[PDB]
C-alpha cells in the first residue's frame, strides 16, 4: 500500500493508506493538486485521529453484508469533528 | 408514483432489526402516504403479514436518521416459496462522516439552541435540515423519473 | 480475522490493519516499509509489555473484539538510537475543549 502522512495543527503525523485518505475529496485535491503530506492548519491531533478511525471504519463497511456497528462519537468532539467532516467532504 | 400495489396476495416477511437504533416500519399506501408500523427494538425480529407488491422503509423510530433493507432504500415483499417467510434485514447505512456528526449533535443539543452553537451560519441549516420520510419521499420519486 | 491498529512513536501514528495469526516481528516488516527502520531496531509494546518477535498478534491480546476499525488498539514503539534502545514515549493527542452549556 501507498501512505500519506496527514499531519494535525499540533504537529502529531497520521500515517494512513492513500485509498483510506482518498474518501475525503478534499484530501485527494491536496495531494493530486489541479506530494505524500498535508497539513491541517484548523484539525487537532484528537480529531484527525477520529477521522483516520473514520476512513478504516468507511472502508471496511461499504458494501458489506457483515452487521455494521454505530461509529462512536464523544460529545465532547463532535462539534469540531463536524466542522473537519465539513471541510473534508467525509 | 411511489406507492403499494394493492395484489391482495399474502407476503410472510420477517423484519429483522440488524441495528442499534428502534426502528419505524413505514407502509406506502395505495395513495402513496406513509403509514407507521409499531417499532422495534435493536436486535429484534418481528413476523408480519404483508403482500405482493407492497413498498417498505425503515427509519430510527426517534430521529428519522435513514436506514438499509436488505441493503437498500425499499423492501418489497415477494412471492413466499415453500410457505418461507421473505427476511427484511434492516442494518445501519455508513453514514458520511458529516452525517453521524449532525446526529451526534441534534441528540444533544434542543432545536431552540442551534442557533447558539459556535458554528458557521450553513452548520445550523443542516443541524435544521433533519431527515424527513417526506422529503426522502421526494428524492426517491425524481431518480425513479 | 483482519484486527485494526494504530502503531505509536512520540508524535507518530501508523493506521494498519494486520491478521490475528500474523507474528510481531511480521508487524515489524510493516513499520520498516513506512518508518525504514529495520526490525532489530524496533520494539512494540502493548501498553508498557514489551511484546516476543515470534508471538502472534491473537496471542499478545489483539483480536475482532478488541482491535476494531472504529476503536483500533495501540501497539506502542521505541526505536534504537545507534547503541541502545529509547524509553517508550508515546505523546498524548491534544485536550478537547469543555463541552459548552448548550450540550450539557
Ligand atoms: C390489524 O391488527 C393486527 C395488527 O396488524 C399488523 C401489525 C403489524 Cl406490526 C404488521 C402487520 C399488521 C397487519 C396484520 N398487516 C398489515 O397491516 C399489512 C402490512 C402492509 O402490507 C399493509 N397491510 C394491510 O393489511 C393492508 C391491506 C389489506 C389488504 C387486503 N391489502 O393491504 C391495509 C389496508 C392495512
Amino acid at each position: 500500500m501507498m501512505y500519506v502522512k496527514l499531519i494535525s495543527s499540533d504537529g502529531h503525523e497520521f500515517i494512513v493508506k492513500r485509498e483510506h485518505a482518498l474518501t475525503s475529496g478534499t484530501i485527494k485535491a491536496m495531494l493530486s493538486g489541479p506530494t505524500n503530506e498535508v497539513n491541517f492548519r484548523e484539525i487537532p491531533s484528537h480529531v484527525l485521529s477520529k477521522v483516520c478511525m473514520y476512513f478504516t471504519y468507511k472502508v471496511r463497511y461499504t458494501n458489506s453484508s457483515t452487521e455494521i456497528p454505530e461509529f462512536p462519537i464523544a460529545p465532547e468532539i463532535a462539534l469540531e469533528l463536524l466542522m473537519a467532516a465539513n471541510f473534508l467532504d467525509c | 408514483v411511489l406507492r403499494s400495489v394493492n395484489s391482495r396476495e399474502p407476503s410472510q416477511v420477517i423484519f429483522c432489526n440488524r441495528s442499534p437504533r428502534v426502528v419505524l416500519p413505514v407502509w406506502l399506501n395505495f395513495d402513496g402516504e406513509p403509514q407507521p408500523y409499531p417499532t422495534l427494538p435493536p436486535g429484534t425480529g418481528r413476523r408480519i403479514h404483508s403482500y405482493r407488491g407492497h413498498l417498505w422503509l425503515f427509519r430510527d423510530a426517534g430521529t428519522h436518521d435513514g436506514l438499509l433493507v436488505n441493503q437498500t432504500e425499499l423492501f418489497v415483499p415477494s412471492l413466499n416459496v415453500d410457505g418461507q417467510p421473505i427476511f427484511a434485514n434492516i442494518t445501519l447505512p455508513v453514514y458520511t462522516l458529516k452525517e453521524r456528526c449532525l446526529q451526534v449533535v441534534r441528540s444533544l443539543v434542543k432545536p431552540e439552541n442551534y442557533r447558539r452553537l459556535d458554528i458557521v451560519r450553513s452548520l445550523y441549516e443542516d443541524l435544521e435540515d433533519h431527515p424527513n420520510v417526506q422529503k426522502d419521499l421526494e428524492r426517491l420519486t425524481q431518480e425513479r423519473i | 480475522m483482519d484486527v485494526f491498529l494504530m502503531i505509536r512513536r512520540h508524535k507518530t501514528t501508523i493506521f494498519t490493519d494486520a491478521k490475528e495469526s500474523s507474528t510481531v516481528f511480521e508487524l515489524k516488516r510493516i513499520v520498516e516499509g513506512i518508518l525504514k527502520r529495520p526490525p532489530d531496531e524496533q520494539r512494540l509494546y502493548k501498553d508498557d509489555q514489551l511484546l516476543d518477535d515470534g508471538k502472534t498478534l491473537g496471542e499478545c491480546g489483539f483480536t475482532s473484539q478488541t482491535a476494531r476499525p472504529q476503536a483500533p488498539a495501540t501497539v506502542g514503539l521505541a526505536f534504537r538510537a545507534d547503541d541502545t534502545f529509547e524509553a517508550l514515549c508515546i505523546e498524548p493527542f491534544s485536550s478537547p475543549p469543555e463541552l459548552p452549556d448548550v450540550m450539557k
